[PDB]
C-alpha cells in the first residue's frame, strides 16, 4: 500500500509539475509577447521628435 | 577623430608613437591596420617626445606604414547600467550574446576610486554555507573578501560552485525580520580553460542564477593582456549595483594567477625591477586595488563579497602570489592535497584556513552563545590529533598511552565526519550537533576553552 | 614584397633595414639563398628577422624580400605516410633530392604537386557555400578524404568539374564570385580553425595501456600532461600510445629530440596494423619530426604546424590524437630567442609570455563540432621533461593549470625496471565523474565501484607500507600482510605492461575488469578465511597465484574460457580449506 | 518565463534604437546633398581648422573644395580635394604625425553612447 500510495503520488506531481509549467511558459510568452509589441508600439508614438534633437546635436 | 601616425617600434605588447603630445595619461587607443581590424590599447607613459602603448590583443600584422592610432576616453570608463544581468562579456567588456550592448545609466572609471574608511561598516551579518568547516571555524560574513587557495588539481572550481548555488544569509537568527533576499553573482573568469566554464555556465543554469548574474569571461585562447582589464571592469560593475540598488553582490575572481602572471608580462616587458619569484613590486598596490573595492558601507544596505580564487603554483603559503594576497586580504580558505585522497569533499584542511573577523560576525544571539568557545576547543583537539599522529608514525601504535587513542579516534572521526559530505546543505545547528558528536569522544578536564555552562548543556 | 638589405647578423637573428612597412610575422626569404625568416620587433625602418635554418655563412647587403603573408601551411590531401620537418617540408624528397644529410636552404614544396588523386563531387553549380561546408571527396588510403571549403570564403558556385582525376593544385570549385578553390588551402599556424561550438568530453580516449584507462583516464577531447626524468622510459610510452589506440589520425610532433626514436617510428610501423582498419599503421600517423641537432628556430613552427594538422583533420570527422613531444625543448626555443632579443628573463631565463603560449596552445584541443555538421575531438598528450624531477619549474607548473590529467612519471619505481612507470598517488585526472555513465553501458555495469575498491585499496597500501618499513614485517597482525599480498599481486601482475610482448602490448577494457574483478573476488574470498584461522603464510602458493599472475598474456579470443574457469578455482581453492 | 520576456522586452527597445539610428543614418546620408549643405560644410571646416593646431594639410571633396573655399583661401592650408571624403574632412599635421577627423559619421559613431544614454530614456516615455 504505501508503495502504491508513492508511485501514485510521484504520478500525480509530475503531472501537476508539467501542467503548471506549461501553464506559466503559456502566460510567460503571452505577456512577453504582449509588452514587446506594447512597448514597440509605444516607442513609435514616442518617435520622430528627439531625432531631429540627436541631429541638431550632431549638426554643427 | 584625432588620429595619430608615427609609430617607431612595436614588440611585444608594447608600441611607441611619436609626436604623441595630447594622448592623456592612461587612456583608450584603438588601433587600425590595413585592412580594417580594430584592436585595443592603454597608453601607459606619456611625453611630447613619444609615448607608449600595451595593446590588449595579438600584435599581428601591424605595419609601420598604416596601423593608425586613434584616442578615446582620457581615463578608461565603461559605460554601466541594469539591462546587464543576462549577457556575458568578453575580456574588455564587449558583449557576447547576439544583442545589442547596455544602454548605459552611467559612465563609470574602470579604475576605482580608492573608498573612504570612514565611509565603511562593520561587517557584521552572518552567512551561511551549507559547508560546516566555513560556518563552524571559519566564518564567512557579508563584506568579507577571502579567497579560496587551490593546489594542483583539487575542486575550488566545485567549492565556488556550492557556494554560488547554496549560500544564503540567515535573517530569523540574526533578529530583524526578514527581507530574505537571493544574491547576485558577478562572476569573472580569468583564463580558465573550456571545461571549467562548461562546469559553472551548467552549474548555473542547473540551479537558476543566470537570470541575476553577469559573466566577464576571458578565456585561456583569448588574448593575454586584458586580464588586466578584466578583474577591475567586473568589479566596477559590482560597485555599481552593490551602491546604488541596495544588493547582496556576491563575486567571484577566478584563478588570480593568471591575472598576475598577465601582471608579470607587463611589469616585465617594461624592464622593471621585479621582487621575489619575478614579480614587480607594484603587484601589491595592484592587487590592492582590486580587492579593497569591497566591503560594506554606511547606511546603504548594499554589500559586496568576494571569492577569488587562487591556484598556489607549488601548493605552498610562501610563493609570492599567495603570501602577498593573504598580506592584503582578510582570512582565508586553503584546500590540501593530503586530505583528498581519502576522497574527502571538500578537501578543506581546517587548520591553516582563518577567519579574520569570526569574532564580530558570531556571539550572543547572533549564532549561538557556544560557538566560538566550541570553534576553538576543535581548532586545539584536532591541532593536538594532527601533530600526534606523526609521533604515532614515528613510534609505533603499540606504543601509546591513554587519550592519545581518543585524540587519534578525534582526528579521523573528525576528518571523515565533517568536513567529509556530499553536497549535502547542513545548517548551523545541524553542524553543531555533528560537532558535540565528535566532541562526544573527549572526556572532560581537557574541554579547558568550553566553559562549564556549554559542557553542563550539550555534552552527548 | 617589401625588399631590403642585411643590416646586421648577430647569432641566428638577422635585422635587417630599410623595411618601413613589413608587417609582424611574416615569413620573408632572407638571404640569396632563400633562407626562411619570421619577423619581430619592427623598428624605425627596420624589422627583427629570426632564421629557421642556421646562417653559419652569410654576409651584409644581401636582399632580405618579405613575403607579405604570414607563416601559413598548406592543407589538402596526401599528408598522411608522410615525415615533415618543422617547417613542414618532407624529409625523403630532400633525400630524393640532396643525400643523406640536409643542406642550408633547399626549396621544395609542402605536398606533392604530381599525384594524380580521385575527384568525386558533392555540390551541385547554384548552391551556397559558407567557410567549412563540405565539398567533394577523395579516397586516400582506407579513407574518404573530404576537402572542404576555406573557412574565409563564403559565396554563390558557378560551376564544378566533374569526377576524374587531378593534380593537386587543380581549379576545381570556380564560385558565381571570381573565386577558385583547389585541392589545398593555406593557413596561418596561429590561429585556431574556428568551430561552431565546443562540447563537453563524455567519452573515453581509450588509451590502450592498463593503468593509463583503469586509474587516470584522459576524455576524447582531454588533454594529458606526461612529466618524467630520463631513464623513466617516455619513448616507449609515446610509441606504445602511437601504435595503441581507438584514434582516426595520430599527429606525432616529437621536438628536441633523439633521431633513433624517429627512424624507430618510421621502420617498425609499416608492418603493424592498427585494430579496426587492416593495413599498415603508417597510414594514419602523420609525423613531425625535428631531432635536437636541426636548428633550433623551427621547433616554434614545428609545434604548431602539428596543431594545425590536428585541426584540419578534426575538421573531418577524425578524432585526432596528437602527440606533442617534449615541449621542454619548446620552452628553450623561447628562452634562447628571447634572449637572443635581451628582453627580460623572469623563473631561470623562460620569457614571461610561455604560460600565454602553453594555454593557447593546449586550448586548441577538446570536443567541437564543426561548421559542415560533423562531430570532432582532437586530444593532445603533452610530453614534458623537466630537469631532475623539481617540479616547481615554471614550464610544469604551467601546464599543470590547464590539463585534464597529469601522469607523474617517477625515478625510484623505474629503477627496478618496472614499465610503465605512472606513480600510484599524485597523478591524477580529473574525468572520471563524466566517463562514468559510459563506462557503466561499455565495460561493465559495476565497472566505476571495482576501481573505487581497487583505488582505495591502493591507497591503503601505501599507507601501510611506511609503517611495514619502520617497524619491520615481523609485526603483522594478520591482513596487513594480506594488504601488503595483494599490494605484490597489483604491481606485479596488473601494472607490468611490456609494450614487446605482442598481446601485453595492447589491452583492452574488457580484459581489465576482468582481471580486477578477479583481484577483489580473490581478497574478499581470502578474507573470509583470514579470520578462520589461516596462516598468512599458507595462503601464498596456492596454485592459483600462478593462474592470475600470467592470466595477462591470454589474447581476447583467449580471455573468457579462461577467465570463467580461473574464477572456479579461485571459488574452489578454499574449498580445500 | 521572466528572462524570457526581459529579453523579448530588450530586443524590442533595441530594435526601436536600431530604427531610430538607422533614421539618423538616412539623416545624415541626406545631410550631404542639401542646399545649405554647403554652409554646414564652411561652418565644419571652420570648426576643424580651429581644432586643426598648427597643421599643415586638410584634405576634403573636390566639389566640396568650393564649399569652404574661402576658408580654404584663408589660414594657408594645403587644401587636397580627395572624393574619398563624403562626409566631413581629414586634417594631416605638418609631419605625417596627426590626422584629425570630421565627419558626420565618425561624430555619430562618438556620440551615439550619449544618445543612448540620454535619449532612449527620452524616447521611452
Amino acid at each position: 500500500e504505501a508503495e502504491a500510495k508513492a508511485k501514485a503520488l510521484e504520478a500525480q506531481y509530475r503531472e501537476r509539475e508539467r501542467a503548471e509549467t506549461e501553464a506559466l511558459l503559456a502566460r510567460y510568452r503571452e505577456r512577453a509577447e504582449a509588452e514587446a509589441k506594447a512597448v514597440r508600439e509605444k516607442a513609435m508614438a514616442r518617435l520622430d521628435e528627439a531625432v531631429a534633437l540627436v541631429l541638431k546635436e550632431v549638426l554643427p | 577623430k584625432k588620429e595619430y601616425t608615427g609609430i617607431t617600434y612595436i614588440s611585444g605588447p608594447l608600441l611607441f608613437v611619436e609626436n604623441a603630445k595630447d594622448l592623456a595619461y592612461g587612456a583608450i587607443v584603438d588601433i587600425k591596420d590595413g585592412t580594417g581590424r580594430v584592436r585595443g590599447g592603454q597608453v601607459i607613459e606619456v611625453s611630447e617626445e613619444y609615448a607608449v602603448i600595451q595593446v590588449f590583443e595579438e600584435t599581428t600584422g601591424l605595419d609601420l606604414a598604416t596601423t593608425s592610432v586613434s584616442l578615446v576616453e582620457d581615463v578608461a570608463r565603461l559605460g554601466v547600467s541594469k539591462e546587464m544581468l543576462g549577457r556575458r562579456f568578453n575580456g574588455i567588456g564587449k558583449p557576447i550574446d547576439g544583442l545589442p550592448p547596455i544602454t548605459p545609466e552611467k559612465r563609470l572609471p574602470i579604475t576605482g576610486l580608492p573608498l573612504n574608511p570612514v565611509a565603511r561598516r562593520k561587517p557584521e551579518q552572518f552567512i551561511q554555507t551549507g559547508i560546516s568547516t566555513i560556518d563552524v571555524m571559519n566564518t564567512l560574513v557579508r563584506g568579507q573578501k577571502l579567497p579560496i587557495f587551490s593546489g594542483s588539481g583539487l575542486p575550488a572550481n566545485e567549492i565556488a560552485a556550492q557556494i554560488a548555488r547554496q549560500a544564503t544569509v540567515r535573517p530569523d537568527l540574526s533578529g530583524e525580520g526578514e527581507k530574505e533576499e537571493p544574491f547576485a553573482v558577478v562572476f569573472a573568469a580569468m583564463g580558465i580553460t573550456q571545461r571549467e566554464l562548461s562546469y559553472f555556465i551548467q552549474e548555473f543554469e542547473r540551479t537558476g542564477a543566470l537570470s541575476r548574474s553577469v559573466l566577464f569571461l576571458n578565456k585561456a585562447d583569448d588574448p593575454t593582456i586584458e586580464r588586466i582589464l578584466t578583474p577591475r571592469m567586473a568589479l566596477t560593475v559590482a560597485e555599481y549595483l552593490a551602491f546604488e540598488h541596495d544588493y547582496h553582490v556576491l563575486v567571484i575572481l577566478t584563478d588570480m594567477t593568471n591575472y598576475c602572471e598577465a601582471l608579470r608580462e607587463i611589469g616585465a616587458a617594461r624592464e622593471e625591477i621585479p621582487g621575489r619569484r619575478g614579480y614587480p613590486g607594484y603587484m601589491y598596490t595592484d592587487l590592492a586595488t582590486i580587492y579593497e573595492r569591497a566591503g560594506v558601507v554606511e547606511g546603504k544596505k548594499g554589500s559586496v563579497t568576494q571569492i577569488p580564487i587562487l591556484s598556489m603554483p607549488d601548493d605552498d603559503r610562501t610563493h609570492p602570489i599567495p603570501d602577498l594576497t593573504g598580506y592584503i586580504t582578510e582570512g582565508q580558505i586553503q584546500l590540501s592535497r593530503e586530505l583528498h585522497r581519502k576522497g574527502i569533499y571538500p578537501p578543506i584542511d581546517p587548520l591553516p584556513s582563518l577567519s579574520r573577523l569570526m569574532n564580530n560576525g558570531v556571539g550572543k544571539g547572533k549564532t549561538r552563545e557556544d560557538h566560538k568557545q566550541v570553534s576553538d576547543q576543535l581548532y586545539s583537539a584536532y591541532a593536538n590529533g594532527v601533530d600526534i599522529r606523526k609521533l604515532v608514525a614515528i613510534i609505533g601504535e603499540d606504543a601509546l598511552t591513554e587519550n592519545d587513542r581518543r585524540y587519534l579516534q578525534f582526528a579521523d572521526a573528525f576528518e571523515r565526519f565533517f568536513i567529509n559530505q556530499g553536497q549535502q546543505n547542513r545548517s548551523i545547528e545541524e553542524s553543531l550537533q555533528i560537532a558535540w558528536a565528535l566532541l562526544s569522544m573527549l572526556p572532560q578536564g581537557e574541554l579547558k576553552r568550553i566553559s562549564k555552562d556549554h559542557i553542563g548543556k550539550y555534552y552527548g | 614584397m617589401i625588399q631590403g638589405v642585411i643590416q646586421k647578423i648577430a647569432g641566428p637573428a638577422v635585422i635587417a633595414k630599410g623595411m618601413l612597412g613589413a608587417r609582424m610575422y611574416d615569413i620573408c626569404k632572407v638571404g640569396e639563398e632563400g633562407l626562411v625568416g619570421e619577423i619581430i620587433r619592427l623598428d624605425g625602418d627596420t624589422a627583427f628577422v629570426q632564421v629557421y635554418e642556421d646562417t653559419s655563412g652569410l654576409k651584409v647587403g644581401e636582399p632580405v624580400v618579405s613575403t607579405g603573408l604570414p607563416l601559413a601551411v598548406e592543407l589538402g590531401p596526401g599528408m598522411l605516410n608522410g615525415i615533415y620537418d618543422g617547417i613542414q617540408r618532407p624529409l625523403e624528397r630532400i633525400r630524393e633530392k640532396t643525400g643523406i644529410y640536409i643542406t642550408r636552404g633547399v626549396v621544395v614544396h609542402a605536398l606533392d604537386r604530381e599525384k594524380k588523386w580521385a575527384w568525386t563531387p558533392m555540390v551541385k553549380p547554384g548552391d551556397e557555400v559558407r567557410g567549412g561546408m563540405v565539398l567533394g571527396t577523395v579516397p586516400e588510403f582506407g579513407f574518404t578524404h573530404k576537402i572542404l571549403v576555406p573557412p574565409d570564403v563564403r559565396g554563390r558556385v558557378k560551376e564544378v568539374k566533374p569526377a576524374g582525376e587531378y593534380t593537386v593544385e587543380e581549379p576545381v570549385v570556380v564560385l558565381e564570385d571570381g573565386t577558385e578553390l583547389k585541392m589545398y588551402h593555406t593557413w596561418p599556424v596561429r590561429r585556431a580553425r574556428p568551430v561552431q561550438r565546443k562540447l563537453d568530453p563524455n567519452t573515453p580516449f581509450l588509451t590502450g595501456m592498463r593503468i593509463l584507462d583503469v586509474l587516470f583516464p584522459v576524455a576524447m577531447g582531454g588533454t594529458a600532461a606526461i612529466p618524467g626524468p630520463f631513464g623513466s622510459g617516455k619513448t616507449v610510452t609515446q610509441q606504445s600510445l602511437a601504435k595503441w589506440s581507438n584514434a582516426d589520425v595520430v599527429v606525432y610532433v616529437g621536438c628536441g629530440e633523439r633521431g633513433n626514436e624517429m627512424t624507430d617510428v618510421l621502420v617498425e610501423f609499416p608492418e603493424l596494423t592498427d585494430p579496426k582498419t587492416g593495413g599498415p599503421l603508417m597510414h594514419r600517423t602523420v609525423l613531425i619530426a625535428n631531432t635536437s641537432n636541426m636548428p633550433v628556430a623551427a621547433r616554434e613552427a614545428s609545434i604548431y604546424v602539428g596543431v594545425t594538422i590536428a585541426e584540419y583533420f578534426r575538421d573531418q570527422g577524425f578524432s585526432v590524437a596528437l602527440m606533442a613531444d617534449s615541449t621542454s625543448r619548446w620552452a628553450e626555443a623561447l628562452r634562447e630567442i628571447s634572449s637572443r632579443l635581451e628582453e627580460m628573463p623572469a623563473e631561470e631565463g623562460y620569457p614571461p609570455y610561455l604560460a600565454a603560449r602553453l594555454a593557447a596552445f593546449y586550448e586548441r584541443a577538446g570536443k567541437v563540432i564543426t561548421l559542415g555538421g560533423e562531430e570532432g575531438a582532437v586530444t593532445i598528450v603533452g610530453a614534458v621533461s623537466p630537469p631532475g624531477g623539481d617540479m616547481s619549474e615554471p614550464v610544469t607548473q604551467s601546464t599543470l593549470r590547464i590539463v585534464g590529467a597529469f601522469w607523474r612519471l617517477d625515478a625510484s619505481l623505474a629503477f627496478r625496471r618496472h614499465f610503465p612507470a605512472i606513480n600510484w598517488n599524485g597523478s591524477y585526472s580529473l574525468f572520471t565523474s563524466a566517463l562514468d555513465p559510459w563506462y557503466r553501458e561499455n565495460v561493465a555495469e559495476d565497472y566505476p565501484e571495482l576501481r573505487d575498491a581497487i583505488s582505495e585499496l591502493l591507497q591503503r597500501e601505501a599507507g601501510l607500507q611506511e609503517i611495514v618499513q619502520l617497524v619491520g614485517p615481523d609485526a603483522l597482525q594478520d591482513a596487513e600482510r594480506l594488504v601488503i599480498e595483494v599490494g605484490r599481486i597489483i604491481r606485479e601482475d596488473f601494472l607490468q605492461q611490456n609494450a614487446y610482448h605482442e598481446v601485453d602490448a595492447y589491452c583492452s577494457m574488457k580484459k581489465a575488469y576482468g582481471i580486477m574483478k578477479m583481484i577483489l573476488a580473490f581478497y574478499k574470498e581470502a578474507e573470509a578465511a583470514i579470520k578462520r584461522g589461516v596462516s598468512i603464510d599458507e595462503i601464498l602458493q596456492l596454485p592459483v597465484l600462478e593462474r592470475i599472475g600470467r592470466a595477462r598474456y591470454v589474447s581476447e579470443e583467449e580471455f573468457p574460457a579462461y577467465f570463467e574457469e580461473a574464477m572456479k578455482e579461485i571459488q574452489g581453492a578454499f574449498k580445500a580449506l | 518565463g521572466e528572462l524570457l520576456v526581459a529579453t523579448a522586452r530588450t530586443q524590442a527597445r533595441g530594435e526601436v534604437l536600431e530604427e531610430v539610428r538607422r533614421r539618423v543614418r538616412e539623416a545624415l546620408e541626406a545631410l550631404p546633398q542639401k542646399p545649405e549643405w554647403p554652409e554646414v560644410v564652411r561652418k565644419l571646416a571652420l570648426e576643424a581648422l580651429e581644432a586643426l593646431p598648427g597643421a599643415k594639410a586638410l584634405v576634403a571633396n573636390p566639389e566640396d573644395l568650393p564649399h569652404l573655399e574661402a576658408l580654404a583661401r584663408e589660414r594657408g592650408v594645403e587644401l587636397q580635394a580627395e572624393p574619398a571624403l563624403r562626409l566631413g574632412v581629414r586634417a594631416v599635421g605638418a609631419e605625417g604625425k596627426t590626422q584629425v577627423e570630421n565627419s558626420l559619421l565618425a561624430r555619430l559613431d562618438r556620440a551615439w553612447d550619449a544618445l543612448s544614454s540620454k535619449v532612449a530614456q527620452a524616447l521611452w516615455g
